[PDB]
């Protein structure tokens, strides 16, 4: 076959994929569903381990290039490829992110921001903003009395299947 | 009507009137920090100012290279593994001061006092001279020395071994990623003032006893700039000493920060000045000790206990998996020689004698290991024989460590020897520290690094290596070699020969 | 002792022997050429291009990294080191980007020192040659003081804006002329402060305190919109390619360079002040030289590129038409200190004359490089209601 | 256009020779058995700046051998 | 080869071994500071003194001289190398002079290297800043073209009147110093040049020939008295002193300082022209520099020596009148330049305060230190009376 480091069939096949994304809707829908099943430890699968990273680019190259030419430029700036309004989605999820009650729920908040609103999807602007009163939230809650949970409770905690362990 | 100027002070004693104030005047950056807007800066400097005590310094530096120095063939005239250890030593060092632009940029960007801003802004810009200082080290070897290969191309060859990926966690995103002030602790009040700073003079010195001035009339030239840059860490800890938040996270970041820049460097370095060098200074051991225990996390560390910093408390381990480290390392490093950009060699019969000398134990462990190899005929081409497919046939698995990216072989290793082995969510993950764990556990989503055996996986080794462009000019002859010597040089089709195919390790796990 | 203890490995006659013995015969690689790899720019790869291309360690994954794999360590939540989310814009390769200078670091601060020490020179040779005597009172204590000083937190302020750009940048070639393009700001304003810090050596009862020009600067109406639009560029933007385009493709390309070049530049001379416009002098210099990159990395690599050429300029013409305003409004507000000068200083013709000389530089050399459509007597008409 | 432009040492000394004129006493104030022609070139055009700028350089090399590497 | 053939006594070890053996365990004296039995004129001794003083061979029958005998070869006739009998001044030792500025070749070649590439990075920022715009069409075809390039034959006839003085200077420290002060001058005139040579390429129309200015220079009037001064000064001058003096503390002072400061660098920003005095700040900085030069040298060594202060006065004071008349009458000749200029330049109020400012500063910068009666109204009077 065809394998390698920077090309490979598995990065053929989705360049071939991408080609086939002609409108806005259906490349962002897609863009969105390739980090759900693709991104973070929370991935529907680790299956493309070795490509992602550089297929989500080349998949967000599109719908950029598909959203500048469908959007007007007040809705560049400030719709997500999805047609929501930035500012509330922000506003939203920061609101949603300072209710949360632990570093646990803060996590999932923050994480699920980026593999839902991650550029393409929201305006840049809006998005670093996220990632800036987010990512203040999800550090407090997380780095208060961070060596008191023992190593056996927190693997529990982090739910992790213990395969082997040894000293 | 007398001759009459304006001076950096006199301009600088209203530089901090220059920031002024509305709604949206804060940090972009995420932080549980709040830096005191009234933060002092400790040198008095402007753009003109700077701009010329820094071009003093290139033109005595250049000077230097450019004249005496190559007319006394100084590219040349120098150790055979040193210029190999060079290759190494100035482009990683290259990586960790160009991330400390972007690290210091963050910095200027999280300082809200024009002054303190101002003083990260002197660093953001020494970082990019030290960027092009290092370039410049690799430059002049690759242009004068004895072997240019890896010298010439190391940003892009780098890419092929295991021991790049540590680097870019210390000296790369662990500068820039995370909250400021962890990577300030990072770069500035671990980084420099434990490790580099320290370490910058030692490798002049070591380079000097292995016949290389080069890098000293450089290196020691960045040293003169990094007196500023510990000011720089100071301020940090002292414009966020009086927030709450401090007392909640400063320790802890600065702990974590500790164990990160300590777990690479800890080994890395000393198997650096040991192994790629023929004339020593001092043993690792000693220089270690000194450095972080006693200067580091006893005088320095302590000066700032009146801003509530305390001394690691994971600096009893660090101390403790230390003394073999580097060691244990080297095994590694050289068993995966293919994947270097520089050439290495096995310790000389006067080498072990100093290596069992100022290590009681050195020879039966790792003595023995390098003669079998030897005998294996691990130097030679026509041997078909790599030090991986020892470990193989001796069934010593060497693992990545997710948090680190240092590599590790619990099996074998003298010093830590502890493994723990997770699965989450259709992922195998694979630590060697307790300190190490806890990040990954806590913050699963910052450590996602895919290490070499899951990239490689499946592949023939010199598939990989040609692919990363892993050759000499020649497009024949590998950059990296089991030996220093200049005759007998493997080719990828030696390496083909062999046959080596890559596996994940952690797969055998059920 | 007259020898020392260190023994050197160049000079000590039993270590120097045990290296020439180990030595090759030749060089293991005839391929001396460090960055050899790259591809060059001009006739021949240059120094500047070899120590700076591929510095950053991006990976495939951020176009035109050649590492490979994931970050060894993100932001909590999981944000990459450095990414293509953090700007709007795309390109087939970020490392492209050429100063057109070849500035690297000991080029850059060779100039600037050089810059430095004449300046000294030439405030001696300014003092001790009393030419301070000839410099209209009120244009000084009132224009330069004041005004010019207020100007000072206008060039402070775009300097800042380079902060987050200095984090964020996705390469090294334009990481390093954005720092210098930043770092040439924080000089004009440095050297604004230097000029009255030194009027108040030569000329008795002149303050350098800053507290008159930044009261002017935070409250006055003058730069009332230049400041409400320098606030925005740096503050509230979150994209460093929307940042430093719209700070030098727009702003400073326009308020910018009507303040120093239209303005002070070209009145200060009227009031037989040559002081003033031996430091505006610089400031146009590195205004020019910061042009050639910003030209280079946002038309001849961004607006021009092969593959996101459309979609590049469709973004920058959004960012011109954004900031736009908000410029027009500070070249607006700036209208009103015409009214503050003695009477037949100038007049209604010369300074639309002036608007128009910027403008239409504007549009020669940025708007008209991704087809932004201005209206240069709209444009100019908008302004001019601003005139007291 | 507004293409960045200056003027060489080369530029400035194509007009060096007609820098003397005629005049009174324009000769030599010392003792002398020939004449040298006033019409006679110099090889190398140069101008007081550049000068200094070529030597400067050179100073630089030499100085920062002497004060760096060599001292150490 | 990758070695060389060379074998060199620092690094080879063969060679070096022999070396280091025959080494002695300490230096052989301690005292490691060259030029220690020089006079220090300042706390410790400079680098500038070091290198310089004493470099010339003068015996002890030259004031100052160190060794012994007469000069091994003379000029047919019997004249000697150097000798008192080349300068009416006398003093006890023609060492003692000392440069302010401490400038031996390094330091004055590094600053005016600065000096050049600056320059030339400001046309390349003023010619893409457009700034040639906004300048008078007249100030700069007649009075810059034609009037301020006629004054390059000013200053390099004042460039020429240092060959003798570099021949005859009875001293390093004076020798080194004469040197730069000319090296300045031809300079400035080069400088001239190089504008005329700028609005060239920039302004399609501008002849560089130096056919129109050196006209003006040999046949017009407005610089006649002028011309007339500097054959004299250069040609009919043969004491080295009287020359560097009357050039520099009597002349130059006042018409050459009229003619730079007193007319165009005060006039050119009035005419939209920050060009020209970009180059004259050089001139002035230059001008500044050596009179501290000169001062050092002719009052301060000469003019107070301990044993011919009054002779030199006198001297001084004779040389003074001598050619105060000649720059009297220069600066006659160039009032009537005055009438060129267009209508509501500049009025007789304010020539006659430029005027005084240069005489004024005259008096307190020279003529009183040779406590020279100079009368500021007679002056001022009789150079205006050739006015319009
Ligand atoms: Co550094
Ligand atoms: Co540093």
């Amino acid at each position: 076959a065809k394998l390698g480091i920077h090309s490979n069939d598995t990065r053929d096949a989705w360049v071939n994929k991408i080609a086939q994304l002609n409108t806005l809707e259906k490349a962002a829908e897609m863009l969105k569903q390739f980090r759900m099943d693709h991104t973070t430890p929370f991935r529907n699968s680790y299956e493309l381990d070795n490509d992602y990273l550089w297929i989500e680019a080349k998949l967000e190259e599109k719908v950029a290039v598909l959203k500048a030419r469908a959007f007007n430029e007040v809705d560049f700036r400030h719709k997500t490829a999805f047609g929501e309004d930035a500012k509330s989605v922000l506003d939203g999820t920061v609101a949603k992110m300072n209710a949360a009650k632990d570093k646990w729920e803060a996590e999932k908040i923050h994480i699920g921001f980026r593999q839902a609103y991650k550029p393409p999807i929201m305006p840049v602007n809006y998005f670093l903003d996220g990632e800036r009163q987010l990512g203040t939230r999800l550090m407090e809650l997380r780095n208060l009395n961070y060596y008191d949970t023992p190593l056996e409770e927190l693997r529990k905690q982090r739910g992790v299947r213990v395969v082997h362990l040894q000293s | 009507r007398a001759p009459t100027s304006v001076n950096a002070q006199e301009v600088h004693r209203w530089l901090q009137s220059f920031n002024w104030d509305f709604k949206n005047n804060r940090t972009k950056y995420a932080t549980k920090y709040k830096m005191a807007n009234e933060t002092k800066e400790q040198f008095k400097l402007i753009a003109k100012e700077y701009a010329r005590m820094e071009a003093v310094k290139d033109e005595r530096q250049f000077g230097s290279l450019q004249d005496a120095l190559t007319r006394l063939n100084a590219g040349v005239r120098v150790h055979p593994k040193w210029n190999e250890t060079m290759k190494v030593v100035s482009n990683f060092l290259e990586v960790g001061e160009y991330n400390a632009i972007a690290a210091t940029g963050m910095l200027w960007d999280s300082a809200q006092a024009a002054e303190q801003k101002n003083g990260y802004l002197a660093q953001v810009l020494d970082e990019i001279r030290h960027t092009h200082q290092c370039a410049y080290v690799n430059y002049y070897f690759a242009k004068n020395g004895q072997d240019p290969a890896g010298h010439n191309d190391a940003r892009r060859t780098r890419t092929i071994g295991p021991l790049w990926k540590g680097m870019k966690r210390v000296f790369s995103d662990g500068f820039i990623s995370g909250d400021a002030v962890e990577c300030s602790l990072n770069l500035q009040l671990v980084g420099e003032a434990c490790f580099t700073n320290p370490l910058i003079v030692a490798v002049t010195e070591w380079a000097a006893a292995n016949g290389d001035e080069i890098t000293p009339t450089v290196f020691l030239s960045i040293e003169t700039d990094e007196l500023r840059h510990m000011a720089n860490g100071y301020q940090t800890v002292v414009s966020i000493a009086n927030d709450p938040a401090s007392a909640k996270y400063l320790n802890t970041d600065l702990n974590n920060a500790f164990w990160t820049q300590q777990k690479y460097f800890t080994p890395v370095l000393g198997m650096l000045f040991e192994y790629g060098s023929k004339f020593k200074v001092e043993p690792w051991v000693k220089t270690w000790d000194r450095w972080v225990y006693e200067d580091w996390g006893g005088i320095w560390i302590g000066r700032l206990g009146k801003y509530g910093v305390e001394s690691p408390r994971s600096l009893k381990d660090a101390k403790q998996d230390a003394y073999w480290a580097h060691h244990d390392l080297y095994l590694l490093a050289y068993a995966l020689w293919p994947t270097g950009f520089f050439r290495l060699a096995l310790p000389d019969q006067e080498e072990m004698e100093w290596f069992e000398a100022n290590y009681p134990g050195w020879y039966d462990h790792y003595g023995k290991i390098y003669e079998e190899w030897r005998a294996r005929g691990c130097e030679d081409p026509s041997s078909g024989f790599i030090p991986l497919m020892w470990f193989i046939e001796n069934n010593h698995p060497i693992y990545i460590d997710r948090v680190s990216q240092v590599p590790f072989c619990p099996s074998l290793a003298k010093g830590a020897s502890t493994l723990r082995v997770h699965e989450y969510n259709g992922e195998m993950h694979t630590f060697s520290d307790q300190w190490g764990e806890r990040m990954w556990l806590a913050e699963p989503e910052r450590y996602e690094c895919q290490n070499i055996f899951e990239q490689y996986e499946g592949r023939e080794l010199s598939e990989v290596i040609a692919e990363l462009h892993g050759l000499r000019s020649d497009g024949k002859t590998l950059i990296a070699q089991p030996h220093v010597r200049g005759d007998k040089l493997w080719t990828l089709d030696d390496i083909k020969r062999l046959n080596c195919v890559f596996k994940n390790p952690v797969k055998a796990f059920n | 002792s007259m020898l020392g203890e260190r023994r050197r490995g160049l000079t000590d006659p039993e270590m120097a022997e045990v290296i020439l013995k180990a030595l090759p015969e030749a060089p293991l690689d005839g391929n001396n050429k460090m960055g050899y790899f790259v591809t060059p720019r001009w006739k021949r790869l240059t120094e500047y291009e070899a120590l700076t291309v591929y510095a950053q360690p991006n990976a495939d994954w951020i176009a035109g990294g050649l590492d490979w794999g994931d970050w060894t360590q993100k932001f909590h939540g999981g944000r990459p080191s450095w990414g293509n989310e953090t700007t709007e814009l795309r390109t087939v390769d970020w490392f492209k980007h050429r100063d057109p200078l070849r500035r690297w670091h000991a080029p850059y601060v060779k100039d600037k020192a050089e810059e430095w020490r004449y300046t000294d020179r030439f405030l001696q040779g300014y003092s001790a040659d009393g030419q301070i005597r000839a410099m209209n009172p009120t244009w000084r204590d009132e224009f330069i003081n004041r005004y010019w000083g207020a100007f000072l937190f206008n060039e402070y302020g775009l300097f800042n804006a380079h902060s987050q750009g200095a984090r964020e940048a996705l390469s090294d070639v334009t990481r390093v002329s954005l720092a210098f393009w930043g770092f040439d700001k924080i000089d004009i304003a440095q050297m604004i402060q230097l000029e009255r810090g030194f009027l108040a050596k030569i000329v008795p009862g002149f303050d350098e305190s800053t507290a008159v020009p930044k009261a002017e600067w935070t409250n006055g109406e003058v730069y009332k919109s230049a400041r409400l639009a320098v606030e925005g560029l740096w503050q509230e933007v979150f994209d460093w390619n929307e940042s430093a385009f719209s700070v030098h493709a727009v702003y400073d390309a326009l308020f910018g360079q009507f303040v120093r070049r239209e303005f002070f530049q070209r009145l200060a001379p009227r009031f037989g002040d040559n002081l003033t416009p031996f430091f505006i002098n610089q400031a146009q210099t590195y205004f020019q030289i910061a042009k050639q990159g910003v030209q280079d990395l946002y038309y001849n690599c961004l607006g021009d590129d092969p593959e996101f050429s459309d979609y590049n300029r469709t973004v920058m013409r959004n960012w011109t038409g954004k900031w736009l305003e908000p410029t027009i409004a500070a070249l607006r507000d700036f209208m009103g200190l015409f009214a503050k000068l003695p009477a037949g200083t100038t007049d209604k013709e010369e300074i639309t004359a002036s608007l128009y000389r910027v403008v239409d530089d504007w549009i020669e050399d940025y708007a008209s490089r991704i087809d932004f459509k201005a209206d240069r007597d709209q444009i100019v008409k908008a302004v001019l209601a601003g005139l007291k | 256009n507004r293409a960045p432009t200056s003027v060489n040492a080369q530029e400035v000394h194509r007009w060096l020779q007609s820098f003397n004129w005629d005049f009174k006493n324009n000769r030599t104030k010392y003792a002398t058995k020939y004449k040298m022609a006033n019409e006679t070139k110099e090889q190398f055009k140069l101008i007081a700046k550049e000068y200094a700028r070529m030597e400067a350089v050179k100073d630089e090399r030499q100085f920062g051998s002497l004060q760096d590497a060599l001292t150490r």
